[PDB]
């Protein structure tokens, strides 16, 4: 029953602050997720890996304005001082070896407009 | 700097076959797991296949398990995805991704579009 529900798409005015939510399915509330950013017409880009305790490590080329935190089954991607380049769809994904076999679920993605 | 380049997409028909390629450079190909991930027209991302460093292990979602085949030729630094019995549901942008440690898709290619029409 591994699913990831993401917060609704929203717009933010330059310089503002954004917090995105990716909720793990109850049974997998302690899972580590990955965040991906996809700007218009470009390939998805690895943003960060976020654990149950909110600790995380970001990808290369990721501004310190991007941080993550957790609250139970919730995984949050926080965007501080929103820039133009931040307009994109943010998708979270989670891997898992269920029946000795790989599995990877993505969320519906959340579109951030500036 | 890591570079992944996909090729092989195009307009095809349901029932047919197609083979995609992904040219890699900027890193030691044989030392990493490679993957294929697709994005459907509705924007949904979907993991499609995984292959280990030397091609010894492969895994697929039950949605493509008996139809897609992921392979690699380390001497050519190339990743492949053999697609058979194409379905309309296979229409999407296909990306190759390289992992880094426990992170699955740390690096993505540019993507090649496979359009299945019916």
């Amino acid at each position: 029953q591994l699913v990831l529900t993401q917060s609704s798409s929203a717009s933010f005015s330059l310089g503002a602050s954004a917090k995105l939510t990716c909720t793990l399915s109850s049974q997998h509330s302690t899972y580590t997720i990955e965040w991906y950013q996809q700007q218009p017409l470009k390939p998805p880009k690895y943003v960060m890996e976020l654990k149950k305790d909110g600790s995380h490590s970001t990808g290369d080329g990721i501004p310190d304005r991007f941080s993550g935190s957790s609250s139970g089954a919730d995984r949050y991607l926080s965007i501080s001082n929103i820039q133009p380049e931040d307009e994109a769809i943010y998708i979270c994904g989670v891997g898992d070896t269920i029946k000795e076999q790989f599995v990877y679920v993505f969320g519906g993605g959340t579109k951030v407009t500036v | 700097q890591v570079q992944l380049q996909e090729s092989g997409g195009g307009l095809v028909q349901p029932g047919g076959s197609l083979k995609l390629s992904c040219a890699a450079s900027g890193f030691t190909f044989r030392d990493y797991y490679m993957y294929w991930v697709r994005q459907t027209p509705e924007k949904r991302l979907e993991w499609v296949a995984f292959i280990s460093n030397g091609g010894g292990s492969t895994y697929y979602p039950d949605t493509v398990k008996g139809r897609f085949t992921i392979s690699r030729d380390n001497a050519k630094n190339t990743l492949y995805l053999q697609m058979s019995r194409l379905k309309s549901e296979d229409t999407a942008m296909y990306y190759c991704a390289r992992g880094r440690g426990y992170v699955w898709f740390a690096y993505w290619g540019q993507g090649t579009t496979v359009t299945v029409s019916s």
